[PDB]
DNA sequence: AATAAACAATACATAACAAAACATATAAAAACCA
DNA sequence: TGGTTTTTATATGTTTTGTTATGTATTGTTTATT
């Protein structure tokens, strides 16, 4: 089965991948990308007129929508309403679900002090959060229709919102009028998380924003195996000398014959080899310092007494030629 | 710069008002027929729950609220010297026998000082409730969503709860609240506990839709608010005939959303609206009559009128070389009232009662009626056969009706409240040119990064190599674009080493390709099967 | 930063050198809550902190979840006045730069100058040695064989005035 | 119908592995008394 | 609010079970002869 690898590719170090990363994200199609942003503009008003009936605005489409939402909600939105009431502007509550670390409690410990505190709401603080809620919402039923607060929920399909007890909760507060919940979602099975009870408390539309962004801010908590051959590449730059020729006498046997197991070699030779160039004194000196390369995880064993390096035929001449010469 | 820190709040029409009389006009109509089923649920529970003297006197009383939404709120008697307690219990709050029991003895106890004005929360309240608390108890046991939670364990917490029925100050009630499929409920419980459930069942329906006493009613209030200053056209309302039959649980909340941003549609582009009112007759101008012009019922009434009137001298002044006779011949037809409305509200309420008929549709009753199928609506019950004349009208052609109608003769509303979701995204990763119109010579000769790839992950197998799609990668983008891109800027100099090197094209490749597979997980496009190995991924999305 | 497992009372002992009093809890939680702790009151000295082994928090709870969310928190300083708490905090192993973000490798806070510091050899800690023998018995023995104990405890060491009290218990 | 012999086509036993059921562990959330 | 307990998310380990590839053994197919 021989298939080409990513092993097998020729890798970038950390800050040759990030500039150049940040030139395209800032320089290739620059120009069509306002051209779009200036075309969309004339659907603000659209928005801001059906967002007076309650209605729950959802944005989905390829690309990032984070940079859009945050000038839709802040700049443009947010005072228009304050004016067109009539003092502070509206308050603005995002909510980062790429974020993995949004809970239930702790938002919506911010949402009944976001939300007016008119009675005493901690003596039924005792799960009392559904049951919170739900006197919050029968008196809301009965108050002048005035919106006091726009939430935005960046990346609805998100690692944490979208878990299911708290996917019911933002269906509850939706159902309120006093409130604009305007939200984007970047997944492809997205209209699987919600049913026709929810959908019945959110009323959803639905528009499209295809800008082809690159999500900066979006890919940083993602990881793949740019994010070990490149962990112990750093482990090697700090510690003694001898541990730099131990592993280049180490390294080479290793290479003389992928780099798997077969070209390993034994340790009691390797004790001698190490012996032969006055390096090792005997087999607890040497092995004290190869515990320093096994607790990194920097060479393996297995069975002769075959001690083998894991990287790649390809990576060992590159651990040849850089650090260690 | 504060976007990786989590939730941080931040404290940055002439037209219009005729909606506005309208709109709210509608919804005094819309929620005081949604108290009318909150009056019918909130009663029909309440009755029932008493009354009911078996001569047993061992037995809860069980009630079935077949197809129920899993919300429906209950209130309750004062019933003076005793205490009535609601107790709910949701499957979230359901993880075994011991937390049923002891979040629900809290939820009453509580309750129980409340009402009052230390002990343990288990069944050693419930016989001292005389002693602790004075008068007697009548708990009920608002089962929320009673099918997603383990029945065993349900069934043993029933058999916790038949202990207490000999301490005779005490009286318990359970409610059901199904989703459905009253069968499927008999088949997973002990059949020992059935027979203590079959005591006094009653199986007392709840359904939104229910014969349409409700659905037929929502749309007969909405007709009447906009009465005679509209129209509905036919390919509208099979609209609203197909897509709310796809959802059986919750149409009248549907109804409400999909009319209502219909009328939001009419009310942002069209300018005769403010017509609907004959006051507003001052407001012409010579822009309101060049728009009335291209109306297909006027220009094909004006074909009409060619060929009735071989003499044209007549039909030509009445154009625009005349402009006073012209909009007078526009107001001539304003005032249309379209019985069509009261055609429907005289059919509505006789077989309603006459031949009192209840399963019935009304709005393919109006749907019928656009298009002269009330003839061969009626067939269905063969009861009208002796009332088919008289309640016959024949629709009329009816002229200058399409500058005031609701219709998705654009596609407007089928696309922004049911989008083609996995459709409009697949549409816009493989053309890409009807969204976007120094570097940008580069991106005429160049498709942006998503998209690159897209036509030839469609041309990828099932599970793919990563390699090789990068290879097949390589192979898509011209090597000198790449060093004319790269060597376009002198002001920087970190880019500027490696835009000197003599294998920055094969890097600056791979860098980029992970920026697009890097980024088509979130989109859940493409799974990582088999995670620390990597070399072989899955493509899930398919075209349809 | 040894028992702790939490980010709170950092921002509590940086409030003892003031010696006062105030609302500590709600302070000292949030990071927008740390933003009101720095204007200082007597003659505006800019305050600099030093976070004693970070590694104990870094090696602590699950990495994406809290640890780095607190790898992240404190090394922003994007404040505006040049009242900033310039961290200086210590690790042992080396894998934590490439543990961080690509926002945050991106020249951005104290994460930079990643000041290393190789095991001297014999060539600037025996020297320390010697001048930590200012006062000097007569036989503190043939300082060539100190020497040869230095270059033959080199090959895996870091300590060698700990390595001087293997001397001092051959002594 | 049986025998024999050369040849082709298929089945079989097991090696290698994948994946789901079955099982435990601990830091972080989340209720929850208090 | 505040400590304490309980559940969940993440992480890895164990045993059973089911799939596939392959080299070798079996079995079918044809033709001549008894």
């Amino acid at each position: 089965k021989s298939r080409h690898t990513m092993s097998m590719a020729p890798d970038v170090t950390r800050e040759e991948f990030s500039l150049v990363s940040n030139f395209f994200n800032e320089n290739f199609q620059k120009r069509p990308r306002q051209k779009l942003f200036e075309i969309q503009k004339k659907m603000f008003p659209q928005y801001w007129f059906e967002l007076t009936q309650g209605f729950s605005l959802l944005f989905y489409g390829v690309g990032s929508k984070r940079n859009f939402l945050e000038e839709f909600a802040i700049d443009y939105l947010s005072p228009k309403i304050a004016y067109s009431q009539l003092v502070n502007s509206i308050p603005c509550l995002i909510l980062n679900g790429y974020n993995p670390s949004c809970n239930y409690r702790d938002v919506f410990k911010e949402i009944t002090d976001l939300l007016v505190p008119a009675e005493l709401t901690r003596s039924e603080t005792k799960n009392h959060v559904i049951l919170q809620i739900q006197k919050m919402i029968d008196f809301y039923k009965n108050q002048p229709l005035d919106i006091k607060l726009i939430l935005v929920v960046h990346n609805l399909d998100g690692p944490s919102i979208r878990k299911n007890t708290f996917q019911t909760m933002l269906s509850f507060l939706s159902v309120i009028r006093q409130i604009a919940i305007v939200a984007s979602t970047d997944h492809i099975y997205a209209p699987l998380l919600w049913d026709n009870m929810k959908a019945q408390n959110y009323n959803f539309v639905f528009h499209d924003i295809s800008n082809f962004e690159p999500s900066t801010v979006e890919s940083t908590f993602q990881d793949v195996m740019k994010m070990g051959a490149e962990g112990a590449k750093y482990v090697l730059q700090s510690l003694t000398v001898n541990s730099k020729k131990m592993y280049k006498l180490l390294i080479e046997t290793q290479m003389q014959n992928r780099g798997t197991q077969r070209t390993g070699v034994e340790l009691k030779l390797f004790n001698h080899l190490c012996a032969a160039d006055f390096i090792a004194s005997n087999e607890i000196a040497l092995r004290s310092m190869l515990r320093e390369f096994i607790e990194h995880k920097m060479a393996n064993i297995t069975k002769m007494e075959i001690i083998w390096v894991p990287y790649t035929y390809a990576e060992l001449e590159k651990l040849l030629k850089t650090v260690l010469n | 710069a504060d976007a990786q820190r989590s939730h941080y709040t931040v404290y940055p029409e002439k037209r219009w008002e005729l909606y506005h009389q309208l709109h709210s006009h509608f919804h005094d109509q819309v929620d005081h027929i949604i108290d009318n089923i909150e009056a019918d649920l909130k009663a029909e529970i309440s009755d029932l729950l008493y009354s009911e003297t078996t001569q047993k006197r061992r037995c809860f009383n069980t009630i079935f609220l077949l197809g129920s939404d899993s919300t429906t709120k209950i209130e309750l008697k004062d019933e003076s010297s005793r205490y009535n307690v609601l107790i709910e219990l949701t499957p979230k709050e359901s993880p075994n026998v011991r937390m049923m029991l002891r979040r629900s003895m809290y939820k009453l106890y509580s309750a129980a000082d409340a009402e009052e004005h230390d002990v343990s929360y288990d069944l050693s309240l419930v016989e001292n409730f005389k002693r602790l608390f004075g008068k007697d108890l009548a708990m009920v046991f608002n089962f929320k969503d009673v099918d997603s939670i383990n029945f065993n364990t349900l069934d043993n917490f029933i058999i916790l709860l038949k202990s207490a029925f000999k301490y005779d100050h005490v009286k318990i009630s359970l409610i059901f609240n199904i989703n459905t499929n009253l069968s499927n409920i008999e088949k997973n419980l002990r059949q020992s506990t059935i027979r203590l459930l079959k005591r006094n069942y009653h199986k007392l329906d709840v359904s939104s839709n229910k014969g349409f006493k409700y659905g037929n009613q929502i749309f007969q209030s909405f007709l009447d608010t906009v009465d005679g200053k509209l129209n509905l056209s036919d390919r509208f309302v099979e609209f609203i005939l197909s897509k709310m039959a796809n959802n059986t649980n919750h149409n009248l909340q549907l109804l409400t959303k999909m009319l209502d941003y219909s009328l939001m549609s009419y009310f942002f582009q069209n300018a005769f609206s403010v017509f609907i009112d004959p006051v507003n007759v001052d407001f012409l101008n010579d822009d309101y009559l060049k728009i009335l012009s291209r109306c297909p019922t006027f220009m094909f009434f004006v074909e009409g009128l060619i060929k009735q009137h071989a003499p044209a001298d007549e039909i030509l002044s009445l154009l625009t070389n005349k402009n006073r006779g012209l909009e007078e011949f526009f107001v001539e037809f304003l005032v249309r009232e379209n019985p069509i409305n009261g055609h429907a509200k005289f059919v509505a309420r006789f077989l309603e009662e006459e031949l009192n008929i209840t399963n019935f549709n009304l709005i393919e009753l109006y749907h019928n009626l656009l298009i002269g199928k009330l003839d061969s609506y009626l067939d269905r019950w063969s009861a009208c056969k002796e009332y088919k004349d008289r309640l016959h009208f024949e629709p009329i052609d009816t002229i200058f009706q399409e500058l005031f109608t609701l219709d998705n003769r654009s596609g407007l509303l089928t696309q922004s409240i049911f989008p083609s979701y996995k459709s409009n995204i697949e549409d816009n990763l493989l053309s890409w040119e009807q969204v976007l119109p120094l570097s940008g010579d580069l991106d005429k000769i160049m498709a942006p990064v998503l998209g690159q790839l897209f036509k030839l992950y469609r041309e990828a197998n099932m599970t793919i190599n990563i390699y090789d799609f990068y290879i097949a990668f390589r192979e898509t983008l011209p090597k000198e674009e790449i060093l004319n891109f790269i060597r376009k800027d002198p002001s920087n100099t970190k880019l500027l080493e490696l835009a000197e090197t003599p294998d920055a094209f094969d890097k600056v490749a791979l860098i980029l390709f992970m920026q697009a597979i890097f980024a088509f997980e979130n989109m859940g496009l493409i799974k990582f099967q088999s995670t620390k190995s990597y070399d072989l991924v899955e493509k899930c999305v398919w075209r349809g | 930063c040894i028992s702790l497992g939490e980010p709170s009372s950092i921002f509590q002992k940086i409030f003892d050198s003031f010696q006062d009093l105030n609302g500590p809890t709600l302070q000292i939680k949030n990071m927008q809550h740390l933003q009101k702790f720095l204007e200082p009151y007597h003659k505006k000295t800019t305050f600099v902190v030093v976070l004693d082994e970070m590694d104990r928090l870094l090696h602590a709870n699950t990495s994406e979840t809290q640890s780095v969310r607190t790898i992240l928190e404190l090394f922003l300083l994007a404040k505006l006045p040049t009242v900033s708490f310039v961290l200086i905090g210590m690790a042992n192993s080396l894998d934590m730069k490439d543990r961080f973000l690509s926002r945050l490798n991106l020249d951005r806070g104290l994460l930079p100058q990643t000041i290393v510091f190789q095991p001297y050899t014999a060539e600037q800690m025996y020297e320390i040695v010697i001048q930590k023998m200012s006062s000097l018995p007569t036989i503190i023995f043939q300082p060539m064989a100190i020497k040869f104990a230095a270059k033959k405890c080199a090959g895996n060491t870091g300590d060698l005035r700990k390595l001087f009290d293997v001397l001092r218990g051959s002594i």
